[PDB]
Formats: C-alpha cells, structure tokens, sequence
C-alpha cells in the first residue's frame, strides 16, 4: 500500500540479514543511526515492528530523527528514538503506472500532529473545526487523499519509494529471531578448539565405535571428563582425546 | 464459520464522502487479501480494489479510480474504502472477498480464485421530499383460460409497500414489478399473478397493499372503469 | 486411562493443565476454562499442542517452571497385580510452563485398577551397563547392608 | 479501463445441454510462466456469486466441475459441459494483474423451451386513474417465450419513447416463459384528446405483430 495505509506487521522468528539490503541485492537505501549495519545479523532480537508501505521518494531525504516534512510529519512520523533501521528501495515501475495508478495516493495535510510511531492508517476528512460539512471540503480543507504524479518517470518531487521500518523491542521474552551459530565444517585428527552447543573444550576429535541412545548427548568417564559427543547437525559419535603433552 | 459483514452505505445523496467498512473472520487478516468487488442490484459484479498481506492494494475500476481511498485496520480485521461522488456507476453491493491462494501468488498478491464472498453494502443514490401513496388497479384485456392481474402502487415513496391478494388467497405464480422513476421521483411497483380470467365481469376484486413503514395495511378495491 | 488434570484452584481462575488423548490426536493444554469432567465414548491459553496386558509407568515432576514427564510402556501377561521385575525409565516430555501446581486427578470415560506412589529426596547408586542402560540400582537408606 | 466483452450475451440454452461462453479482455494477464489469470465467475440473483474456474483452466471449488475453461492471453472461453438450471444464470470473468479491471456485459443464460403460445394482455386504467393527471397503461406478456419481444407504442402515428418505461420479471419455469410490462404514463391534458393506443409487441411464435389497441380505460 501507500504511506497513508502503512502496514503494521509485528514480525519475529526470522533471520535478520543486512546482506540482502545492499550487497546481496542493491536496494536503494538502508539507513539508521544508533545500531551498526554489520551487527544486525549476529544479535538476537525478540520482536520487531515492521512499518511496510510505499512513500514519496522526495521526502525520503526527509526521513531522519527530526527533519520534518510532508511524509516525516504528515504521512508517517520518524522520531529521534529510532531503535531500528529504515530499508527503502526504489519502485519506479512497481508504484507508478503509465496509465495512472490512482491507488497509491498520499495523505496530504494530515488531520493532527503525528503520534509517536502513530498507526497512520487514519484515512478521513481533514480536520478544520466544528463545521459538519456535507461531505464536501469547504474553503479550508483539501482532498487529503491526493494522487501522486503517477508517471513511469516521476520527477524528483514524486519518486516512488518502498519502505520497511524495523523497530526492535527485545524487552519481551525472546522469540529468538536471529541467525543460529555459524556452523563450520568438521575437523578430524587435528588438535583444535571446539564449542558444541555450549560444551567448550579443546582436543582431537575422531570417529567412534560407541553407540548412544536417542536422548543421550554427552559422555563421561570415572572422573566426569568429557570423552564422547554427538554432532548437533547429524547423527554421529565423536571421541575426544586430549592434545599430547609431556616432558622435554 | 464465515460471514463477512460489510456496510457503511445507505441514504447517501451523491457528492459526499464516507468509509465503507468490511469486517472478516475465519482466517488471518494481515496475511490474506480482502478485495472490494461491487455489484449493483440488477447489475453484474465489478471489481473495486484489494488489500493484501503486505497491504498490497492495486487500483480501482474504470471511472472510479482515484476518488476511492483504500485503507486497512489489520488488528480488528477491518477494511475501510473511501466513498467520493457515489453515483449510479459508483453505487453497488461492495462485496468483500478473499482469494484462496497463499503467500506469493505471483509478482502479485493473492487476488484470483476468490470463491468466498460476504455481504456487500446497500449504497443508494436517491433522496427527496415525501407525500402520501396512491394505487391504480390493473385488469387484463377487456374481453377456462389464462390471465395476469395486479394493482400497481404508483407515485408513492418510499419502497416497499408489499402487494398481495385477499390475504394471500390467489397468488400462485407471482411476479413483482420493481420500482420505476417518474419525473418527480416517486416509485411504482405491483404484484401480478398468473391466474384464470375471472377478472372483469363476475368479481369486484380487492388487493392487499401494505404500508410497512407506518405498520398499516389497506385492502383496497380493484376493478376497471365500468 | 488417558486423562490428567493438574492445578491448584481448578475453577478456571489459574492456569489449569490438561493432558488428554483423542482417538487420532494427543491434546495438551494449559488454558483456563472449566470443561466437562467426563469425555464421552463412541464404539489464559498460553501454550497448547496436538499431534490385563499393558503396563505403563509415568513419573511426573516439575522444577523451576520446567515440567518433567518420564514415560515407559511395557507388555505383561498377568491380571492380579504387578509382578516383581526391574526396568529403566526414559525421559520423554519436558514442558517450559512455569505454573504453580498442588494437586492432580485422572480423567476417564464411561461405557478399575491404578496405583500411585510418592517420591522423596533419596541418595541412590546405579549400575550403567556397557551400552548405557540402567540395568540395576540400590538405595543408601533402606538397611545396613544397602548403605 | 478494460474493454471486456462476452459472447454470446443471451443465447437460449435448454438445461442439460452444453453451452459455450467467452471473454475478451484488454490488459494482458501473462506472468513469465504462461499464467492465465482471467477466472470465470457466475452471478445469481438472491445468493452469493459462484466462482466457476480459477486460473482459466483449474476448475474452481465451491461449484460443480461441469464448467471447462480454455484460452490464452486475454481470450478466455468457458464451455459448460452440461449446464443445469443450477448452473444457468448471469456470467462474468475476473482478472487480477493490471488495474483498472472492467468487466463484461454479463452473459444471461436461462432455460430454453420450444415455441409456446403467448399470453398477451393489457391493463386499461381504472375509473380513478382517468382524471388524476396520469393515465398509465401496462402492456404485459405472460406465458410467452423466447424472452425477446420488441415493443412499439402507436398513437396517431407517433412512438412513445422516453415517456414509456419497461419492467420485466423472472422466468415462469412451469411453462418456461417470461413477462414483459411496457408501462406508459401520460397526463390528462393530452392522453384523452386522442382515441387509439396500440401496443404492438412481437412474439416469435406468432410472427405478426400482436396489436393491443384500446380506445380508453375499460
Ligand atoms: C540437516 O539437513 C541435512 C540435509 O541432508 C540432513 O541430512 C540432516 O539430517 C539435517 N539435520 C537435522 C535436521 O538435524
Ligand atoms: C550391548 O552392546 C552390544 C553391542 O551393541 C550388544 O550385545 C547389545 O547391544 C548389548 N548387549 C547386552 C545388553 O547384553
């Protein structure tokens, strides 16, 4: 939809990735101020409000902690407490039809000052006073739901821009929306460090002849020294041997 | 169960703006596309607009594109379509429908194969001053056979004043005339029934015309000029 | 015997735990609604999940909001009472619920014999075989020889 | 808009016999996989509309599968293999790729019967309808089929168009016929100044124009 009908999508249980935004795919803009671009894919976030809609491209440069403008304070407010990032991509063909796409309108001259992250799906008659008009804007109200240029080559003042604003709240119990541990390949017959789902150690780990049970993960000895393990990805059994030492 | 409740229209004088609302259930709102498809009483269905899982609206119909404004209230499962300059082409039963296809219908939102349909609104385009109803009886040709008879309530306002015959005695094979527009703006209907031809000489008929808005019924005389 | 209701108040005020088994489904619910105390026979809602010759053991406990349900089926051919034998007990369900529980009751249907015992914080010794199954055990508080 | 049409618009089809209807759109429906989007739908007065076939050829659920779809691009021909009064009705087709979407006329499909005997009648005004400033007369065909019936008003070699309205009804399936009512309204100032008022309506079975000429209310 357009910005006047902006989509509030509560989204979680996902894989936060910034590669798709710039380098995996060359979307127009990925902008934010407090959270680093590179740290999105390795921190785990509970839930995120996604503001997914289409806005005028002319006021995308209005998108800032302040920088009030047509969109920034009349179509959707972007305050300083921007705990998240905005992902916009140009949609010249997608949101501008040659024959007139009189559907992705914009809420011009909004009724009231935009509330903090207001659900500006409010699509009503622009407020002027206490006059009960007969459905016709009289002398002080325009048509707030006004149409863009709607050309395939929209000017600088009417560019078509798609927007997903991610604002993340990790205050609630985690829904674990993040990439899981970066699982490398497996090493046989080499003294290496290792972390298996919380089990931290260092040794040489090799193929085994022991047989486990479906509920069993670890393996010990007389003195509670970890001796066997199962690969988290797939069913198999690896013995662990300490790296050699001695006297010289 | 499923029952899509759409409303918002009524005694709407043309040249005013409203917000038709459809409430829907039986699914997940912000992941399925609700579509406005109009169908005027006596006219075929026609697509108006739609809104999808990403709120992915598309457009409006032939001469209505732009005056309407489509918005969604995802939480309470509501869909508001703005009404501007509702005329005989812009007024209809604004059915709200759901496409069966799931996410990524392909690129386009699920908008085809929408077999499930709710109850559209009843936007109407006629408003005026009032005056008492009048009726004219109808007798067949001025002659064991077949004939058709009724009593046309004409120059009345508003519709309907229900028509039957002698407490529903002889009304098998019934057909009701819709309303008609005269110069002033007062409707006219009747209820003509396929019966035998005892109309003219041997009977002085009476038909029931029911002024339902005032909770009144009239058993009025029916006979040709003789 | 397929029904279990766990709780404290059991008047749809606090989280009531229901574990029941439909003919083709296994239903587990934690919600707060007083339902029928007797399912029929043929011939709030924070977390839910759906799919004599038999002797079934089920051990129930709960620690730190973690419910533990250990279960083992076995065949028998006897009617008078359980025989004398030894067997292990695998762990089969853990549930992160986080609810206060004080009492329970089984749930049946209408168209005889079931035992309940209680636990204590004891100190045991166990003999793990070569494969990894608990084939024998002993207690340290029964009698001098045992300790 | 989309220039959408259907053919034939109104064909007499006997229930139990196959019936082919078409759709011609204006804006293309081809995604880059060979997708045909112009679904086939049906409209019935009184009940919810029927979706005939979605995606052109995939016989849609919720309706009998007796409809078979074919076509490509914007051309979409559906043949009902064996239509029944349950499948007879108004016909439409919907597309969901490029806005705006404009529909066809709506193919009226009904019951076709062999030639029957028409029951043509007229309703001269009663006693109170003469002086009241309006003397309306209804010319009604009942027990007449086929549905088509051209109507002419003959007064002093003049035709009453615009001053006369027409009202139609549903089908009388007992004899598979209809009812047409040409309703003429005229003020007392000029209605009674002449004598002859001929409703000439042409039933197909009786080819000569059926003329109901009435001097005045009777
Ligand atoms: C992960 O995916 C691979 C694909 O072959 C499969 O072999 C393996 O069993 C899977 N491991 C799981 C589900 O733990
Ligand atoms: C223990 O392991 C061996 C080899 O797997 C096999 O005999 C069987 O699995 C077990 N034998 C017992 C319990 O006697």
């Amino acid at each position: 939809a357009s910005v006047y009908a902006w989509n509030r999508k509560r989204i979680s249980n996902c894989v936060a990735d910034y590669s798709v935004l710039y380098n995996s795919a060359s979307f127009s803009t990925f902008k934010c101020y407090g959270v680093s671009p590179t740290k999105l894919n390795d921190l785990c976030f509970t839930n995120v409000y996604a503001d997914s809609f289409v806005i005028r491209g002319d006021e995308v440069r209005q998108i800032a902690p302040g920088q009030t403008g047509k969109i920034a304070d009349y179509n959707y407010k972007l305050p300083d407490d921007f705990t998240g990032c905005v992902i916009a991509w140009n949609s010249n063909n997608l949101d501008s039809k040659v024959g007139g796409n009189y559907n992705y309108l914009y809420r011009l001259f909004r009724k009231s000052n935009l509330k903090p992250f207001e659900r500006d799906i409010s699509t009503e008659i622009y407020q002027a006073g206490s006059t009960p008009c007969n459905g016709v804007e009289g002398f002080n109200c325009y048509f707030p739901l006004q149409s863009y240029g709607f050309q395939p080559t929209n000017g600088v003042g009417y560019q078509p821009y798609r927007v997903v604003v991610l604002s993340f709240e990790l205050l609630h119990a985690p829904a674990t929306v993040c990439g899981p541990k970066k699982s490398t390949n497996l090493v046989k017959n080499k003294c290496v460090n290792f972390n298996f789902n919380g089990l931290t150690g260092t040794g040489v780990l090799t193929e085994s002849n022991k047989k486990f049970l479906p509920f069993q993960q670890f393996g010990r000895d007389i003195a509670d020294t970890t001796d066997a393990v199962r690969d988290p990805q797939t069913l198999e059994i690896l013995d662990i041997t300490p790296c050699s030492f001695g006297g010289v | 169960q499923v029952q899509l409740l759409e409303s918002g229209g009524g005694l709407v004088q043309p040249g005013r703006s409203l917000r038709l609302s459809c409430a829907a259930s039986g699914f997940t709102f912000d992941d399925y596309a609700m579509h406005w498809v109009r169908q005027a009483p006596g006219k075929g269905l026609e697509w108006v607009s739609g809104v999808s899982w990403n709120s992915g609206t598309i457009g409006y119909a032939d001469s209505v594109k732009g005056r309407f404004t489509i918005s969604r209230d995802n939480a309470k499962n509501s869909l508001y379509l703005h009404m501007r300059s509702l005329r005989a082409e812009d007024t209809a039963l604004y059915y709200c429908a759901k496409a069966v296809e799931m996410v990524r219908g392909l690129g386009a939102d699920p908008e085809y194969g929408m077999d499930v349909w709710g109850q559209g609104t009843t936007v109407t385009v006629s408003s005026a001053s009032t005056k008492g109803p009048s009726v004219f009886p109808l007798a067949p040709s001025s002659k064991g056979g077949t004939a058709a008879l009724g009593c046309l309530v004409k120059d009345y306002f508003p519709e309907p004043v229900t028509v039957s015959w002698n407490s529903g005695a002889l009304t098998s094979g019934v057909h009701t005339f819709p309303a008609v527009l005269q110069s002033s703006g007062l409707y006219s209907l009747s209820s003509v029934v396929t019966v035998p031809s005892s109309s003219l000489g041997t009977q002085t008929y009476i038909c029931n015309v029911n002024h339902k808005p005032s909770n009144t019924k009239v058993d009025k005389k029916v006979e040709p000029k003789s | 015997i397929r029904g279990w209701i766990f709780g404290t108040t059991l008047d749809s005020k606090t989280q009531s735990l229901l574990i029941v088994n439909n003919a083709t489904n296994v239903v587990i619910k934690v919600c707060e609604f007083q339902f029928c105390n007797d399912p029929f026979l043929g011939v709030n809602c924070t977390f839910e999940y759906v799919s004599f010759k038999n002797l079934r053991e089920f051990v129930f406990k709960n620690i730190d909001g973690y419910f533990k349900i250990y279960s083992k089926h076995t065949p028998i051919n006897l009617v008078r009472d359980l025989p004398q034998g030894f067997s292990a007990l695998e762990p089969l369900v853990d549930l992160p619920i986080g609810i206060n529980i004080t009492r329970f009751q089984t749930l049946l249907a209408l168209h005889a014999a079931y035992y309940v015992g209680y636990l204590q914080p004891r100190t045991f010794l166990l003999k793990y075989n070569e494969n990894g199954t608990i084939t024998d055990a002993v207690d340290c508080a029964l009698d001098p020889l045992s300790e | 808009d989309i220039v959408m049409t259907q053919s034939p618009l109104s064909l007499p089809v006997t229930p139990g016999e196959p019936a082919s209807i078409s759709c011609r759109s204006s804006q293309s429906l081809l995604h880059s996989n060979g997708y045909n989007y112009l679904d086939w739908y049906l409209q019935k007065p009184g009940q919810s509309p029927q979706l005939l076939i979605y995606l052109g050829s995939n016989r849609a659920s919720g309706v009998p599968d007796r409809f078979s779809g074919s076509g490509s691009g914007t051309d979409f021909t559906l043949k009902i293999s064996r239509v029944e009064a349950e499948d007879v009705g108004v016909y439409y087709c919907m597309q969901a790729l490029q806005t705006p979407f404009t529909f066809g006329p709506g193919t009226k499909v009904d019951i076709k019967r062999t030639v029957a005997a028409p029951s043509v009648f007229i309703f001269p005004p009663s006693d109170e309808q003469l002086k009241s400033g309006t003397a309306s007369v209804v010319c009604l065909l009942n027990n007449f089929y086929p549905r088509e019936a051209k109507v002419q008003w003959k007064v002093d070699n003049a035709l009453q168009s615009g001053n006369s309205q027409e009202s139609v009804t549903e089908q009388d399936s007992k004899d598979s016929t209809y009812s047409l009512s040409s309703t003429l309204t005229l003020s007392k100032a000029d209605y009674e100044k002449h004598k002859v008022y001929a409703c000439e309506v042409t039933h197909q079975g009786l080819s000569s124009p059926v003329t109901k000429s009435f001097n005045r209310g009777e």
